[PDB]
Order: C-alpha cells, then structure tokens, then sequence
C-alpha cells in the first residue's frame, strides 16, 4: 500500500505534467487554424 | 503477348478493322504514317509457352510524368500484375514515383522489380540488391536481376530463368479472383458515395 | 446584378442568392474567374461538354450544372467587389478569352463598377505580423526548435526585393531613377551596372574587369569594330597599367571624372545609400544599354538572371521599338519565368496623351507580329506607365514647386511599386513559404508534447501490470 | 504565375478550338459525313448509341465492304462458299466472315471476349457446340482469294 500512495504523490506532479501538456496540444491546435485563415487571407 | 503455333502479329485499327500479317512487318505498323490507318493496338501472336494464359502487355515509358499512371490505368485496365523494369539507379525519386504508380492499381499484392543490366557495372551490385530489399518491398517476391543472352554462349547467370520460373510459378486464379475482388468493392464504395449524396441532399 | 444575369442566363436563370459565400477566396486564380464568367448560356452546353472543362472545375470544387455555374459567377464577382482580388487583368483575361465567347456583358460591368477600397500594403503587414505572433508563440513552447524559428523569422525580416531596371541608353535611367529617389545620384561613351542598396555606411564601392574579362573584351574588339575603335581611343590614357584581380575601391563622393573615359574600365558600382525609397528593403540594379557589350552585357544579364524580384525596362515616349530594345522585350516574353514584367514610356512629357496610348498599341503590336500564334497573348504579360521625371524631380526643390509631380506619372509608378510589396506574386509567395515553416515547425512541436502524453500513458499501464502481478503472486 | 496563366487561357482556347471548331477534310464524301455527324452532335443530347453508330457509319467508309450470302434452309451455300475459297469448309450456326489473307488460317473470337487464331481445318469444331469449352461469338476465315 506504501509503494502505490507514493506512486499517487508522483501522479500527483505527473497528472498535472499531462495536464500541462494537453495545454499546450490545445495551444497548438488553435495556431493551426489561425494559420489556415491567414492563409486564406492571400487571395 | 498471346500464344499461338507460328509467328503472328494482329493489327488491330482504330476503325475496328484488323489484318493478320507476319510479326516481321511489326515495324511497318509502330512507325506512323500521314495516310495509312493509325493503328489501335499491336498483337503478337508466338509458339512460346507463358503466354498460354499469361499474356502479356507492353507500357508506356515513364517519362518523368507525375499522371502518366493514372491516364494509362484510363486508357487501359483490368491488369492483375506486372514486371517494373528499372536499370541501376534506385534512387528516392524511383521510389516515390513507383509507389504512386502502383498503388495497388496496376502491380498490387504480386508484382516483380527487375533491376536491368548488372554487365554495364559485383560489391556494388550486392550493395544494390541490399538497398532494393530494405527500400522496395513495394513490389513482391524479390526484386530481381540481370540481362544477357541470345549469343552469348552462356545465356545464362542472367537470372532470366529466375524471372521466367517466377512468371511459371503466379497462381493466375488467386490473382484473377483478388482482382475482381479488388474492383467489386470499389464499385461498391463509389455507389455508396452516390447514395450518401442524395441521403445528404 | 440580377439584370446582368438575366442578360447573361436569358431564360435558364435560377432562384440564387446574390452573394459570395466564398469560403476559401483563393479557390480559383484571375484566368480561372475569367473562365468561368465566360460560361454564358449561349456556351454553356459546349463547356460542359469540353474535358478540359470539366477538369478545372473539378480543381476548383464545382459541378457543371447550370445553378452552381451561376453560384460561382455570383461569387467571383462579389469577390471583385469586396475583396477585391481582380483588376483590370481580369478584363484582359476576357478580352482573350474572347477567342471563343464574345461575353462583352460581363466584361463591361467589371469595367463599369465601383471597385472597393483596395488597402493591400497595410493587409500585408497585418498578415506578417500575425506570423510574427505566432512564431512567438511557436518559440514559447526545444530549443534546437526555437533557434529555428528565430533563424526564419531573421531570414523574412527585411528581406532583398531587387528591382532591375534597364532600357537603352537614350530613353534614360539615371534621370528616372533620380527623380524616384526624390533627389539627385550619380549622372545627369558608355556603360558600368549601378547598384542602389540600403546601407548603414554611405559608401560608392567601384569594381573595374579582370585581367580575363579585359582579355575577353579586346578579343571581341576584333570582331565588333566600333568596341575597336572606342578601345583605340581608350587605351591611349593607359589606366590599363584594372589587373589581375583585385580592385576594389571603396568610396567616393560621385566623382564625374569617370564619364572621361574610364568608366569603359569601370564594370560595377556598388552604392549602399540612405533613401527612404532603400529604407524600406528595396534595391536597385540600373544596368547598362548599348556597349562595351563583351562581358558588361554578359553581367548585366546576369544581374537580372540572378535574384531580380521584378524588372522595369524604360523606352523614351518617341523611341521606334528600337530593335534592340524589341528583341530584349521578345527574350522577357518568351521567359516564362518573368511572369508579368514592367515597362515605363519614360519623358511622358513633350507628348500628347492619347497618342501616347497609340505608341502603347504600336508597341505591343510590334511585340505580336514578333510572337505569331496565340503567344501573342504573351504580350498582355506587359503593364505600361507614363511618367516624365523632370517635373516629379522638379517638384522637390526645383522650378516647378507648382505640383507637376502628378500629371507626370511618377506618383503612380511610385504606388506600383509599393503594391508589387503585397501584389507582387514575390511577397505573396514570401508568406506562403513563412506559413509553412510555420506549419512545420508546429508539427515538430506537436511529435514532442505528445510523445510525453505518450510516455505517461505507457508508464500509467506498467504500473497497472506490476500491481497485476503483485495481485498474481498474493493469490499464488 | 502571370505568364502561366496566360498559357492555361491559350490551353483552353486551343482545346475548344479543335474540339468544337474543325471543317474536316472536305471536297468529298468521306468527311462531309464527318461534317453532318458533328451537326447531329453539339447540344441535341443525342443518346451514347446514336454517337457510337454516327461513328461507325463514319469508320464504314474506309473499311470492308460487307456482302452477305443469304441461304436458303441449305441451298448448297456452303458448296459456293468453298468454291470462292478454293479450298473447302463443311448442322448450323455461327456468324462466319471471309477475309483476306496470305495463308488459309481461321479466328475463333468468343464470347468471353478472349480469341485464338488457328488452323482453317479446326472451323467445324468451333462450328459445332460443345458442353464444358468456350462458346465462340464469330468465327473469322482468313484465306488467300482475291476478292476477299
């Protein structure tokens, strides 16, 4: 039981590193279809 | 490439006449003229055993043409494998473009690579070979090759009897029977997306 | 415009909506637009018939049937209203069209309409700076990435547009060139390239031939035999004893003293000068016209074969093509790689306008009987301005303060210019290349934050498994 | 690409031009043939089989001229069939063609599609019916006779 409530603490810090990184995914994700718009922009 | 007992060639003209003359006028036809009919196909007719039911069907050159595949899939179909005759060079470019050549449409499942004229070039043509089996297993049962003979007192360690007891050895039935499986259910798909369509509207 | 299409669509009209629900704008380019204007209902079925016609509208998302033909006209002309891509290019793409339909309809009401605003240098820079913001936030959240970002957006910040401009030597260049700088350079026998760049130092850099290109032009001194001549006169102020390499002077104040002679020796001139006109990234190549042809024209030509992002060739109001001159113009329209160079009918004074125009119309139809088949469309690949540079230069501190700037033309030239900085396909082309970086590097980011997801995930599942075993192990 | 888009437009141009704007070769028969089909086919939303007999009423022109032998129940036609060919042929049917040749061989072509050329001798077996053997659709005589 000891191993897993300190394998809980570290998915405390990793849960909130996944949920870092999922942030910035959406970050991205939005860029891209600015991008796209800028794009249609040209022409 | 059909078979017959003797040397035939059948002209077929593109308004639907034909004549059946000898395979020694076969130049006669290629070469086009001003006035004389312009030829639809050329048909081979030989006493060579393989093209008894397997015939065979001569392409047009890849000339550094992206759609050239495609047109000739329009111009002509129904094609259950084929024999991509390359020289040496094996570079990306080959690579990329018979991969968009192919693309199951014209060699797919079973279909040889045949590398050509190892006599001009071994260690390099074992490095070759090496970098054909890593970079093109594309195409199936191996990628073969060399060519000399007719004169040569050896015809032979030309592989040729490689790539003909390859030609022997295709099961026509499964390859018949995955083609028609192929084309069924492209039908399919495309009747589908009609459907769909009117679903949406 | 309903009666335009009721002109045009005479009884197969449809119940459409009068607006461009356009999604995309760049769909489909000018001659494209132009061709689908041209489907009139007298056309139609033909159109529709013809392969090549369905195959384009098929690469521009349409049907062949008669409502989306007409959705699509209602469209691309909303689009020459609002967002305004055509100009009068699309007319021309008509007129050459018309070969096959006289759709004179259509044709009028895009020349008879009111435009739009227009705004494309200031739509420019919103675009850049957009970029410039998401590369920002690209190099936010890698390092090797973020060194990357940093290298592009250093490479499309202030970035070489090079004019090359050249004409033969009476129509004149220095006169033009001087009175679009709003002020005077260098010059008011022949030749020697001129480069105006932008540069912190205000240097005149001179480079005189090399020993071989000497060599190369004493060689064709033989065969020219006016370049003979002109060499007999030179060389007798030996400045010859100009040698193996190296001459590279670095400065000067202007010094006129090489229109004695030694500019013959003189190859390139490479000015880095202050001038708003330069301050904005812009550079000049002026190039030589008419002699010491032997290695000067083989580097003027390489001049404008290298980078040249646009060309403006120069002809004096009452030149006669100047056969020279036609045979350059017949070269540029044959190269397609030029993709819609410029001329200038310089000294627009002394002229009257509308028979100015009549020169135009000569020219361009020298430049057809030059180029007999449908090539001689090739010639609409030609823009045409007339300006006279006296009265801009005059403008400025001269004798005619009285504002003879426009009704010169150089105030026109002058705003060509500066949309050749977003209309001009080179910019345009500039940002596409920077929105793919863009793409790309997003991508990279992308494999790297989603790979960390990725190992979580397999480590989560590991744990799972040993506390599986332990499970295993507790009931074994 | 301005130059490009000049030369899509004379693409274009071109490709209507030869397809819809072309007198044929004409001052005789063989074309103004041509002429009255592509009159009969520009917007008259004219069926796929009337375009493809318009094109083999075209192709006749320079092609076999076909004569056909109409027997009667058996008026011995078979007999003169022989006689025209020198060399002799043979329960009935399949439609038979005589052709011109330097040899005497026979085309089986079957109605699979797939086709044979073989011996003149082998016509009667391909004549008569079997059960399990692909059924030939025509049969093609080709035979060294003037007049063919």
């Amino acid at each position: 039981e000891k191993v897993l409530q300190s394998l809980k603490n570290q998915d405390a810090n990793i849960l909130n590193s996944f949920e870092e990184n999922l942030e910035k995914i959406e970050k991205l994700k939005q860029l891209e279809m600015g991008l796209l718009n800028a794009d249609k922009l040209h022409h | 490439l059909r078979y017959a007992k003797e040397y035939f060639l059948r002209v077929e003209f593109e308004d639907g006449s034909d004549i059946i003359t000898n395979i020694e006028k076969l130049a006669f036809y290629t070469d086009q003229r001003n006035e004389v009919k312009q030829a639809k196909s050329l048909h081979i007719f030989a006493p060579i055993p393989l093209l008894e039911k397997i015939t065979l069907v001569d392409t047009p050159g890849l000339n550094a043409n992206e759609n050239d595949t495609l047109t000739t899939l329009d111009e002509l179909k129904n094609i259950h494998g084929a024999i991509w005759l390359s020289l040496i060079d094996n570079a990306g470019k080959k690579s990329e473009e018979d991969a968009i050549k192919a693309n199951l449409e014209l060699l797919g499942e079973n279909s040889i690579c045949v590398l050509n004229q190892k006599d001009k070039l071994e260690l390099d043509n074992v490095l070759n070979y090496a970098k054909s089996v890593f970079l093109k297993y594309f195409n199936e049962l191996i990628a073969i090759s060399c060519k000399e003979a007719k004169d040569e007192q050896s015809y032979e360690k030309s592989n040729f009897q490689s790539l003909l007891d390859f030609l022997t050895q295709l099961d026509t039935t499964v390859l018949k029977e995955k083609f028609v499986k192929r084309k069924i259910l492209n039908l399919c798909e495309i009747l589908e997306d009609e459907n769909q369509l009117f679903v949406g509207i | 415009m309903k009666e335009l299409f009721q002109k045009i669509w005479q009884n197969e009209l449809q119940f459409l909506n009068f607006d461009a629900k356009f999604q995309d704008k760049s769909k489909l380019d000018t001659a494209e637009c132009a061709i689908i204007l041209s489907v009139n209902k007298d056309n139609y079925e033909r159109y529709f018939l013809l392969k090549e016609f369905q195959e384009l509208c098929k690469k521009i998302d349409l049907r062949v049937d008669i409502f989306s033909m007409q959705n699509a006209q209602i469209c691309i002309l909303n689009l020459f209203k609002s967002g305004f891509i055509s100009k009068q290019d699309l007319l021309k793409a008509l007129k050459i069209l018309e070969k096959i339909s006289k759709n004179t309809e259509i044709f009028d009401f895009i020349l008879q309409e009111k435009v739009q605003s227009i705004d494309q240098k200031a739509l420019f820079q919103n675009d850049f700076k957009e970029l410039n913001t998401i590369n920002l936030e690209l190099q936010k959240l890698d390092e090797n990435l973020k060194s990357r970002l940093q290298k592009t957006l250093e490479k499309f910040q202030n970035l070489e547009f090079n004019i090359a401009i050249t004409g033969v030597m009476n129509a004149g260049k220095s006169s033009l060139l001087n009175a679009l700088l709003k002020e005077d350079f260098l010059g008011v026998e022949t030749a020697n390239l001129t480069v105006l760049s932008y540069g912190k130092s205000e240097e005149a850099k001179i480079y005189f031939w090399d020993k071989k290109e000497w060599q190369n032009i004493l060689e064709s001194s033989h065969f020219n035999a006016d370049l003979k001549e002109f060499i007999d006169k030179l060389d007798k102020s030996v400045n010859i004893e100009p040698l193996i390499q190296n001459i590279a002077l670095c400065e000067l104040k202007n010094f006129s003293s090489a229109k004695n002679k030694i500019s013959a020796l003189i190859k390139k001139i490479e000015i880095k000068s202050h001038l708003e006109f330069l301050k904005n990234n812009i550079s000049i190549v002026d190039t030589p016209g008419l002699d010491d042809v032997v290695v000067q024209r083989e580097i003027v030509t390489n001049e404008y074969l290298r980078e040249s992002d646009f060309l403006i060739h120069l002809m004096n109001a009452s030149q006669s093509l100047t056969q020279k001159d036609a045979d350059f113009l017949v070269h540029c329209l044959l190269n397609s790689r030029l993709s819609k160079f410029l001329i200038v009918l310089t000294k627009a004074d002394l002229l009257s306008k509308k028979d100015l125009e009549e020169v135009i119309v000569y020219t361009k139809e020298s430049l057809k009987s030059r180029l007999v088949d449908l090539d001689e469309n090739l010639v609409e690949k030609i823009d045409f301005l007339c300006v006279s540079a006296k009265m801009a230069s005059d403008f400025y501190k001269g004798l005619a303060s009285k504002e003879s700037l426009q009704k010169s033309g150089m105030q026109e030239f002058e705003n060509y210019l500066f949309n050749e900085l977003y209309a001009g396909e080179k910019s345009k082309i500039a940002l596409r290349a920077y929105k793919k970086e863009l793409h790309l590097e997003l991508k990279n980011i992308l494999s790297e934050y989603e790979m960390q997801n990725r190992l979580i995930k397999e480590n989560k599942q590991g744990v799972s498994e040993e506390n599986q075993k332990l499970l295993l192990e507790l009931q074994k | 690409g301005s130059h490009m888009q000049i030369n899509l437009l004379n693409d274009f141009i071109k490709a209507y031009e030869n397809t819809y704007s072309v007198s044929f070769d004409d001052s005789f028969k063989g074309r103004i043939q041509e002429l009255c089909k592509e009159l009969n086919e520009p917007f008259m939303h004219a069926s796929y089989a009337l375009e493809n007999e318009l094109k083999e009423l075209v192709f006749s022109l320079d092609k076999n001229v076909n004569i056909a032998i109409i027997g009667q129940f058996s008026s011995g036609k078979s007999s003169l069939l022989n006689l025209i060919l020198g060399r002799d042929c043979l329960v009935t049917f399949k439609p038979t063609f005589l052709r011109y040749a330097k040899e005497y061989f026979l085309r089986v072509e079957f109605e699979d599609g797939s086709d044979i050329i073989t011996n003149i001798e082998k016509l009667a077996f391909y004549t008569d019916q079997r059960n399990e053997v692909k059924q030939a659709k025509s049969l093609h005589i080709f035979a060294p006779i003037p007049l063919l």
